[PDB]
C-alpha cells in the first residue's frame, strides 16, 4: 500500500471498521498486507486509521 | 568647553549632539529643530544659544566671544570669500 | 500622606526600564517632588520625596547648569515615560545595595543620572502590598470557586448530552465525564529578581487593590 | 537551619486569634523557638526566636517567670496550633509588630509570659517571606487561569455536543459557554471587594493556606 495518510477513513468510523474487519478477513486468508512511509509535508502521522490495520 | 552636560541632566540627550547644535548655530539660521537665540553683547563680548525640550527651557553652551577690532579688513576678507566662491561655483556651473 | 499614596496604590505599576532586576514601581509625579515609589520586591524605594530631594539631584548631575526642582520632577514625570516600555533609570539586581546604574557619557564628558537611593533593611516585607497581592490570591481563589460549581454543574449538563448526543466519534479519542476529585487533585497538584511577579500583576493588582 | 525558615515556609496560613491585632499570623512549633511569619511587603511585622532569646525574654522580659528556655521549648513542643485554644495567646497592640505571646501556660498555672514583639531576625524573614512573592504570582495566576480554560474546554463539550446533537431540554442543564474574561469583568465590580478582603483571616486562611503552600513549594 503507498500512502502517507490515513485520513479518509480516518473519517467516517463505520467505512474505517468495515475496512478493518475486511482486513482481519484477509489476514485469516493468509494475505499479508504491508504499509510503506510516503512523502508528506506534514509526516506519514501513523495511526490515525492504521494502528493495528496491518499484518 | 564642557557646556554638553548642562543639558545630559536637563533633557537627557546622547553625547556628539553638541557638536551638531554649535554647526547648525554657527551655520545660517537657527537649529531646524534647536531653539537659538542669536545676539551680540558688545558690552561683554559674549554669545550665548538656548536648547529647549521635554516641556522645559534650559541654556546650552555659549560663545567667550574675544573684542578684535578692525572689522574693515575682516569684511573686505568676508566679501572677497563670498566672490571667489561665487567665481568657482559659477565656473563648475559652466564646465556641467 | 493620603492622597499621593492612595492614588499611587491606584497608579498602575510601572516597570521602568532597567533590564538588570525588575522594578516594580508606582508613579504619581503631581506634588511634593516625585512620588516615584519603586518596589523591586526585595527593597522598596520609598521615594515620595518632595521637590528638596528632586533638586539635590538636579544639581548633583548638572555640573554648570540647574534644572528647577519643580521642572525636574515634571520632566521626570515625563521622562519614566519613555521607560515603562530616554535616560534608562537602571539599577542593579542586587536586593540590599540599590544604587541607580545609569552609567553612559550623555555629552562626551562624564555625567550620569540617578536618584536618591535606599538599601535594604531588616523591616521590609509585611507593610501594604501583600494584602492587596492577597486580596487578588482571594479573588482568584472564589473565581476558581465559581468556575468549578459551573464545571460540575456543566458536567452534569454533560451526562444528558451522553445520553441525548450525537456527535460523530471515529473511535480515536474518548471524552470522559468531567470528573471532580481528580479535577480538584489537578489544581492543586498537578497543575500550578522579582520579574515573573511584576509582568503576572501589572494588571490584576490595580484591578483588585481598590479595597 | 531551616526549622525556622523552611519549616516556618511549609507552614499553611492559620491567623492566631489575637486580641488586638487583625494582621497576618500563623506561629510554627518547633525545638527551636516559636516562629510567626507575616509578609505583606515592607514592614517586618515579625516574631522569630531561637533557644537563646527565647531563654532571655524568658529570664528578663517579666517579672514573675522561672521558665527556663527547656520549658518554653516543651511549651512550644506542646502546641499543635498556629491558632489560639483559647498556652494563652493575647495581644497588646503596642506597634505594628504582630505581639504572639505564648504564654508559660501548659494546660495549668497562667504563669507569667508577656511580648513586645521585636524586629524578628531578618535572615529567617526575607528570605522566606518574599518567596510568597514570586512564588504566589507564578503559581496562582496560571493555575487559576488554566483551571478557567478548564472550564472554557468543558463549555466548547458543552457547545459541540449541542451543534452536534445534544440540543438542550432543560434550564438546569441550559448553559451556554461562560469564559473568563466576563468572568473577570463582573467579579472587579461585584464580587472583588468580597474575594479582596483580608480581614481578621477568616477567608485567609481557608482558600489561601493550601494556596500558599502550592506558592511556597513553587
Amino acid at each position: 500500500l503507498f500512502t502517507n495518510e490515513d485520513n479518509p477513513h480516518g473519517n467516517d468510523s463505520a467505512k474505517a471498521s468495515r475496512a478493518r474487519t475486511k482486513a482481519g478477513d484477509l489476514r485469516d486468508t493468509g494475505i499479508f498486507l504491508d504499509l510503506m512511509h510516503l512523502k508528506k509535508p506534514g509526516g506519514f502521522d501513523i495511526s490515525l486509521f492504521y494502528r493495528d490495520i496491518i499484518s | 568647553e564642557s557646556e554638553i552636560s548642562q543639558e545630559a541632566d536637563d533633557m537627557a540627550m546622547e553625547k556628539g549632539k553638541y557638536v551638531g547644535e554649535l554647526r547648525k548655530a554657527l551655520l545660517s539660521g537657527a537649529g531646524p529643530a534647536d531653539v537659538y537665540t542669536f545676539n551680540f553683547s558688545k558690552e561683554s563680548c559674549y554669545f550665548f544659544f538656548e536648547k529647549n525640550l521635554k516641556d522645559v527651557s534650559f541654556r546650552l553652551g555659549s560663545f567667550n566671544l574675544e573684542k578684535v577690532e578692525n572689522p574693515a579688513e575682516v569684511i573686505r576678507e568676508l566679501i572677497c570669500y563670498c566672490l571667489d566662491t561665487i567665481a568657482e561655483n559659477q565656473a563648475k556651473n559652466e564646465h556641467l | 500622606m493620603e492622597e499621593l499614596e492612595q492614588g499611587l496604590l491606584m497608579q498602575p505599576w510601572a516597570w521602568l526600564q532597567l533590564a538588570e532586576n525588575s522594578l516594580l514601581a508606582k508613579v504619581f509625579i503631581t506634588k511634593q517632588g516625585y512620588a516615584l515609589l519603586v518596589s523591586d520586591l526585595q527593597q522598596v524605594w520609598h521615594e515620595q520625596v518632595d521637590t528638596s530631594v528632586v533638586s539635590q539631584r538636579a544639581k548633583e548631575l548638572n555640573k554648570r547648569l540647574t534644572a528647577p526642582p519643580a521642572a525636574f520632577l515634571c520632566h521626570l514625570d515625563n521622562l519614566l515615560r519613555p521607560l515603562l516600555k530616554e535616560a534608562t533609570f537602571s539599577c542593579d539586581c542586587v536586593a540590599d545595595a540599590l544604587i541607580l546604574r545609569v552609567r553612559s557619557e550623555l555629552s562626551g564628558l562624564p555625567f550620569y543620572w540617578n536618584f536618591h537611593c535606599m538599601l535594604a533593611s531588616p523591616s521590609l516585607v509585611s507593610q501594604h502590598l501583600i494584602r492587596p497581592l492577597m486580596g487578588m490570591s482571594l479573588a482568584l481563589q472564589c473565581q476558581v470557586r465559581e468556575l468549578a460549581t459551573l464545571l460540575h454543574m456543566k458536567d452534569l449538563e454533560i451526562q444528558d448530552y451522553q445520553e441525548s448526543g450525537a456527535t460523530l466519534i471515529r473511535d480515536r479519542l474518548k471524552t470522559e465525564p468531567f470528573e471532580e476529585n481528580s479535577f480538584l487533585e489537578q489544581f492543586m497538584i498537578e497543575k500550578l529578581d522579582g520579574k515573573p511577579f511584576v509582568m503576572n500583576l501589572q494588571d490584576l493588582y490595580m484591578a483588585v487593590t481598590t479595597q | 537551619m531551616e526549622e525556622l525558615e523552611q519549616g516556618l515556609l511549609m507552614q499553611p496560613w492559620a491567623w492566631l486569634q489575637l486580641a488586638e491585632n487583625s494582621l497576618l499570623a500563623k506561629v510554627f512549633i518547633t525545638k527551636q523557638g516559636y516562629a510567626l511569619l507575616v509578609s505583606d511587603l515592607q514592614q517586618v511585622w515579625h516574631e522569630q526566636v531561637d533557644t537563646s532569646v527565647v531563654s532571655q525574654r524568658a529570664k528578663e522580659l517579666n517579672k514573675r517567670l522561672t521558665a527556663p528556655p527547656a520549658a518554653f521549648l516543651c511549651h512550644l513542643d506542646n502546641l499543635l496550633r498556629p491558632l489560639l485554644k483559647d498556652a494563652t495567646f493575647s495581644c497588646d497592640c503596642v506597634a505594628d509588630a504582630l505581639i504572639l505571646r505564648v504564654r508559660s501556660e501548659l494546660s495549668g498555672l497562667p504563669f507569667y509570659w508577656n511580648f513586645h514583639c521585636m524586629l524578628a531576625s531578618p535572615s529567617l524573614v526575607s528570605q522566606h517571606l518574599i518567596r510568597p512573592l514570586m512564588g504566589m504570582s507564578l503559581a496562582l495566576q496560571c493555575q487559576v487561569r488554566e483551571l478557567a480554560t478548564l472550564l472554557h474546554m468543558k463549555d466548547l463539550e458543552i457547545q459541540d455536543y449541542q451543534e452536534s446533537g445534544a440540543t438542550l431540554i432543560r434550564d438546569r442543564l441550559k448553559t451556554e459557554p461562560f469564559e473568563e474574561n466576563s468572568f473577570l469583568e463582573q467579579f472587579m465590580i461585584e464580587k472583588l471587594p468580597e474575594a479582596c478582603s483580608i480581614g481578621d483571616g477568616k477567608p485567609f486562611v481557608m482558600n489561601l493556606q493550601d494556596l500558599y503552600m502550592a506558592v511556597t513549594t513553587q
